[PDB]
């Protein structure tokens, strides 16, 4: 179930206010330019369904699109940013709070370590 | 030009010409039109375009590396100096090859200028090709295609082990 039960998570919600901590995606995300690309994508597949000229039939549909994907895009990123950061927060906490199971091995360096040598003939 | 150490050149002995027969030389003749014809119009326009080139005089500079810790000097995972090592690594691999080549170019022009006496007046090309060729072997050579820094170690340090029970038998 993964963080599906982590403590302290509001049941149904989207973005927590923790998420406001964390900095809100650019409107000028690449992955919301695609959100936008797949938003324009869809108006044309409609215009071309509909049998209406597909790169000018209904102008204010296809900006209705464009514009509904790259809005409900926005806070799609910024749960998932919300998420990955979640991820990211516990596994540290996690690594500090059991030093003996995350051991720091010793660091050696090449001259000292013995990797044997495979001749390609 | 370039230098003569680098790339040794016997000093020329050519033997004085003591004509025996009254016949005129044809050689002397042709080479006498050929100069006249030939060599002073190509050193007349090579001169132009010296002059040229004396206007337009600027400079190229050669880029030199400092030296970077190599990959013995390197931690295990520590990208950043592992490719730092590498990239050194590879540089010398380059000037390696050249220094064969070198040292073949010598050979080959010895083989080429001391004629039938290739065989005796060579040796010491010989030897110094010798000496390169295994000296580049032992440090590279079967490292295969995907060669790396780590592997020359690797080879050095096989090597190196082999030596030690050598020397201890």
């Amino acid at each position: 179930t993964m963080m599906s039960g982590r403590p302290g998570r509001v049941p149904l919600q989207f973005l927590p206010n923790e998420a406001r901590s964390l900095p809100p995606p650019k409107l000028t995300d690449p992955r919301l330019v695609y959100m936008g690309f797949l938003g324009y994508c869809s108006g044309l597949i409609d215009n071309a369904i509909r049998r209406r000229p597909v790169v000018s039939a209904g102008l204010h549909r296809q900006l209705l699109y464009v514009t509904s994907f790259v809005f409900f895009g926005y806070y799609l990123l910024k749960r998932q940013d919300y998420m990955y950061a979640l991820r990211d927060h516990d596994m540290f906490a996690y690594v500090k709070s059991h030093p003996e199971d995350f051991p720091e091995k010793d660091k050696k360096t090449y001259g000292e370590i013995l990797e044997e040598f495979h001749p390609v003939r | 030009s370039w230098d003569k150490d680098v790339y040794p050149e016997p000093p020329r002995r050519t033997p004085a010409p003591a004509p025996q027969t009254s016949l005129p030389n044809p050689v002397t003749y042709l080479t006498k039109i050929f100069d006249l014809l030939v060599d002073r119009p190509v050193t007349l326009a090579r001169e132009f375009i010296e002059q040229q080139h004396a206007k337009n005089r600027y400079y190229y500079y050669h880029r030199e590396f400092r030296r970077v810790p190599d990959i013995t000097e390197c931690e295990e995972k520590d990208i950043l100096c592992m490719f730092e090592a590498e990239m050194q690594w590879r540089r010398d691999y380059k000037v390696d090859q050249e220094i064969v080549n070198i040292i073949q170019e010598r050979l080959k022009a010895c083989q080429q200028r001391e004629g039938e006496s290739y065989r005796q007046n060579c040796a010491k090309e010989l030897e110094q090709f010798t000496q390169v060729s295994k000296a580049f072997q032992d440090r590279y050579s079967d490292l295969g295609a995907h060669y790396s820094a780590r592997k020359c170690l690797a080879k050095q340090k096989q090597r190196m082990l082999a030596e030690r029970k050598a020397a201890k038998e």
